[PDB]
RNA sequence: UGAGUAACGCUUGGGAGUGAGAAUCUCCCAAACCGAUUGACUAAGGUUUCCUGGACCAGGGUCGUCCUUCCAGGGUUAGUCUGGACCUAAGCUGAGGCUGAAAAGCGUAGGCGAUGGACAACAGGUUAAUAUUCCUGUACUUACAGUUAGACUGAUGGAGUGACAAAGAAGGUUUUCCACCCCCAUAAUUGGAUUUGGGGAUAAAUCAUAAGGUGGUACAAUAGGCAAAUCCGUUGUGCAUAACAUUGAGUGAUGAUGUCGAGUGAAAGUAGCGAAGGUGGUAUUAAUCAUGCUUUCAAGAAAAGCUUCUAGGGUUAAUCUAGCUGUAACCAGUACCGAGAACGAACACACGUAGUCAAGGAGAGGAUCCUAAGGUUAGCGAGUGAACUAUAGCCAAGGAACUCUGCAAAUUAACCCCGUAAGUUAGCGAGAAGGGGUGCUUAUGUAAAAGUAAGCCGCAGUGAAGAACGAGGGGGGACUGUUUAACUAAAACACAACUCUAUGCCAAACCGUAAGGUGAUGUAUAUGGGGUGACACCUGCCCAGUGCUGGAAGGU
RNA sequence: AUGAGCAGGUUGAAGGUUGAGUAACAUCAACUGGAGGACCGAACCGACUCUCGUUGAAACGAUAGCGGAUGACUUGUGAUU
């Protein structure tokens, strides 16, 4: 059957992407909180 | 006029009905001119937040809408032409393609009876009374089917411009302004009298008894299914729930939101407009 | 269960009568399993002593059975037969090959046997 | 005109087939962000031959090492070949 | 422990070789499925999985010398291809600005945003791996100067074009196809043959030729096209019946003394060799002309670009047009998979995933049975042929008695010819019901064929496969549709149509706190809401209570 | 918003041209024309029934049947609530 992860990397760039989080509030945010525990892959941009 | 469809296909039968189109009409061949077609976005019953908000409206056909000159205004004391009589999707009604002697070339509503070769003008002044002129309500005398009016003066024509409709003058009010009109459906407002007018029934009269046959011939006419409250769940709906075609339980019948429905008045009598009223359909003021 | 293999149908079988005996008797010798090569014998057996008159119906009802192999094609296959095999074999009264039994395969226990034929 | 685009040479099995024809197609690998003409104007003014055409790939990064508890990545590199005219061969 | 139990997730036989060891690896020969596909090309994705050499801790439902695994080395080559450097749609963002305790929200100019528009390259060869990219041969384009000749250019702006629906049909031209003919190998021990088998093409571009398609054409006035106008628009006059403008599949010649080619074939069927490389018919087929035409109503994208227009400029020459010489053509993608093993399914999982090419016989066909081009061995086997289970096949006599019910299963089955009721919105019912014929040969058949008469075989002749079981009465809903993904597809929901009510435009209803927006670039023959639900006939009584509307003096 | 797709085969509407007829209509016959939430049926979509499997091949499927299949259709790509 058709599953629930069609994957098209345009739709999840432009959706997760470092460009599309560091534009809004709360993306500040998000960047803020990973930056603090400290992840490796920051956002989705990164492979 | 109307004309049948005799369909043959062997799934139901539907009486459909279609106005004429073809002896209405010149050369119903559809090649409109490109200097006055601008496309239409279907926004679809959403809004600017994407919501709904407007309920079944969308899944319309592409249109392209002509840019109709309500106005008048640019073209004064300035002899005119009709040139074709074609079928504008967006209203009811019929647009006339006429050409000013100048070379300008507009779209306007036909009212019905004028035909190619016709002519038609736009002024201030006392003017003939032919179907198609224009001029400010003051000089027209009264009895006179009037169409394509407007509220503002040089705001161009709001009021009265459907298929088959009209408009009666009935002399004027006590002031020295206002020459009263008596508007389709039973009131009778007060228009100033530097507003222009057009007389003339709109055309198309027979908009009226065209009978959609089929449930797609009116999904593609762009309105979508209406649900009864009744199937409702008692959520989303005040006539939901019920084990099986319960009644309107609540003592008046309810609009999808809490509202008051059946014949509440509605209209907001702290306006402006309500001294141009003389009757509201029913009854006084 | 559903889905499943053909597996041995009597087709199958039967085919593989044919391509072993056309193998014996092309290169003379079969190494396959004992539990087949108890039922290519009898074939090979009926071939060889149905082949030993040479008239054109035998030519015939023999070509029923041969496949060609990579050393001989089927219609040198037949000249070979009747030519050196069938006519040596034309005085024993059957017993025109012997089947031996090997050593177990390492992959499945089977019990390997060789089909043979010889004077 | 640094001529630091010019990184290394790389001498392969189908740099040697392609070479030993008339047109003397070298190769080199270059800087990731130059482009074709910074490498043809560089060419000329580290060897002194005008160069016909030049040609540019790039081997994107893949994994590296597989596994061997340390796995990592590969070098991006644009390697750019050069073509010469009929009559002239060079080294380096 | 259960237990060395269930499971091991669609397929064979052998020869030769390797290796310590082989069902499992390499080669060969068959064999068995696929063939509107398990074949060939690519988009999306994935991210080295690709090629060569080596290894066999682990992964592989067994084994393994082997793997899409691991290790070392390697491969992706563009002015013209997909996309940027050009264009815009939905929409996204959004200077100033509007609104909002705060963050933010809305939104104008601008800017982004392909799934679309515009833009110039074809054929063949080569490597283990790339190929319109490299190479060979022949081309075109867009800029840049310098030069010869002609000409006054004419935009950030105006106009035209671009620029478009769905369905249907009929024509033109090449083709498919049919026939003939040149060429090649073949000449046959199983009775007989005096045949049998295969192939028969060459591109963009340049020049001439183009059947046919579209749409009047010239001249004069001009008050409009934010100014400007010789352009467009508008209004007059003549020719008209074809001139003019514009477009145009195909044809021929160059390209081509080239490449390719059935086959042959040395040191692997590879290198090299490489004959014909054609004529007619065409009542059949697809493709192009075609953004063509006709009809209908649900009335069928924008901008850039191209042509033009004047303004603006230019003459002591700028700018453009045509040619010659020379120079330049940037950035990312390009491997491989594209799924019964590389994608999404936790996997080497029976599932899913856009588009393209799509052979032959019978046939209406991409159905159905078998095959071709090509491609795979469904990564546990070997036996035995007990109960028992699934799946197929078959079952005398009876023929629905089992049963909750004829659930399931069975009969009919394509084509051709007769014949076909009740009822009705007069369309249907109806493929109604019910029946018959079908094969091969000869002659007749028309232009091919169906058909026709005679004859012959079999138990049976769409001999196999793939094709409706039917009649009669009743309830519900009018119908076609939608629905509870993953136990309910229904008598529910929808619907056409009916009525009632609200609503006079800054409409009412609605989202939002407001701005803003839909309704609507709509205007009572319109829009929202409640209720019923095609079509026909009917829709009785009660206004005390609740609700709704109005009331004008009073009471609180 | 924008694009693509629906092998093949039938029924043969409305309208129109002609002839009769009509005082002229109406009506009828032939020919053309090629409509339809039409018909039979593959790809395509959906999911009515049995059987199997139900620690499965599969966290909802297979063989065999089944309804629609020019339309209120199906589908990809992008945006949005
Ligand atoms: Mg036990
Ligand atoms: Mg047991
Ligand atoms: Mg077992
Ligand atoms: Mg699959
Ligand atoms: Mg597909
Ligand atoms: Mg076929
Ligand atoms: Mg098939
Ligand atoms: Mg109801
Ligand atoms: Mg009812």
């Amino acid at each position: 059957m058709k599953r629930t992860y069609q994957p098209s990397k345009l739709k999840r760039a432009k959706t997760h992407g470092f460009l599309a989080r560091m534009a809004t509030a709360s993306g500040r945010k998000v960047l803020k909180l990973r930056r603090k525990k400290q992840r490796a892959q920051l956002t989705v941009s990164s492979e | 006029p109307i004309k049948k469809i005799i369909s043959r296909s062997n799934s139901g039968i539907h009486h459909s009905t279609v106005i004429d189109y073809k002896k209405l009409l010149t050369t119903n061949k559809n090649k409109p001119e490109k200097s006055l077609l601008v496309t239409l976005k279907k926004h679809g019953g959403r809004n600017n937040q994407g919501k709904i908000t407007v309920r079944h409206q969308g899944g319309r056909n592409k249109r392209k809408y002509r840019i109709i000159d309500f106005k008048r205004t640019h073209y004064d004391n300035i002899e005119a032409t009709v040139k074709s009589i074609e079928y504008d999707p967006n209203r009811s009604c019929f647009v006339s393609l006429i050409t000013y002697a100048n070379g300008a070339k507009s779209y306007i509503i036909s009212p019905d009876g004028i035909k190619v070769g016709d002519k038609i003008l736009a002024s201030e002044h006392p003017i003939d009374i032919k179907p198609g002129f224009s001029m400010p309500l003051a000089f027209i005398p009264e009895g006179t089917q009037v169409h394509n009016i407007e509220l503002h003066p040089k705001g161009g024509g709001q009021i009265a411009r459907s298929a088959g409709s009209y408009a009666r003058i009935l002399g004027q009010d006590e002031t020295g302004k206002y020459v009263i009109l008596q508007l389709l459906s039973g009131e009778t407002r007060k228009f100033l009298k530097e507003c222009r007018a057009t007389v003339g029934v709109v055309s198309n009269l027979d908009h009226n008894l065209v009978v959609i046959g089929k449930a797609g011939r009116n999904r593609h006419r762009g309105i979508r299914p209406t649900v009864r409250g009744s199937a409702m769940n008692p959520n989303d709906h005040p006539h939901g729930g019920g084990e099986g075609r319960s009644p309107v339980g609540r003592d008046a019948p309810r609009t999808p939101w809490g509202k008051r429905h059946m014949g509440v008045k509605t209209r907001n009598m702290k306006k402006a407009s309500t001294n141009l009223i003389i009757r509201n359909r029913k009854g006084e003021q | 269960s559903y889905i499943n293999k053909p597996g041995k149908t009597s087709a199958w079988r039967v085919m593989t009568v044919r391509q072993q005996v056309s193998a014996v008797l092309a290169y003379g010798k079969i190494e396959t399993t004992l539990k087949k090569a108890k039922n290519t014998q009898k074939r090979l057996d009926k071939l060889i002593t149905l082949a030993k008159v040479d008239n054109f119906n035998n030519r015939r009802q023999v070509k029923k059975w041969l496949l060609n192999t990579n050393l001989f094609d089927v219609d040198q296959l037949m000249d070979h037969l009747f030519s050196k095999v069938a006519p040596k074999y034309e005085k024993t009264p059957g017993g025109y090959s012997r089947v031996l039994k090997l050593g177990p395969r390492r992959g499945d226990a089977t019990e390997m046997a060789i089909l043979q034929l010889t004077d | 005109d640094v001529t630091n685009v010019l990184l290394k040479p790389v001498l392969t099995e189908k740099v040697y087939f392609n070479q030993m024809g008339e047109t003397k197609k070298y190769v080199f690998v270059v800087n990731p962000k130059a482009s074709k003409t910074r490498v043809k104007l560089a060419f000329e003014l580290v060897y002194g031959i005008k160069p016909l055409k030049v040609n540019t790939l790039i081997r994107k990064p893949t994994t590296i090492r597989g596994g061997s508890r340390f796995p990592g990545l590969s070098k991006l590199e644009k390697l750019a070949v050069i073509t010469l005219p009929k009559g002239i061969a060079i080294s380096v």
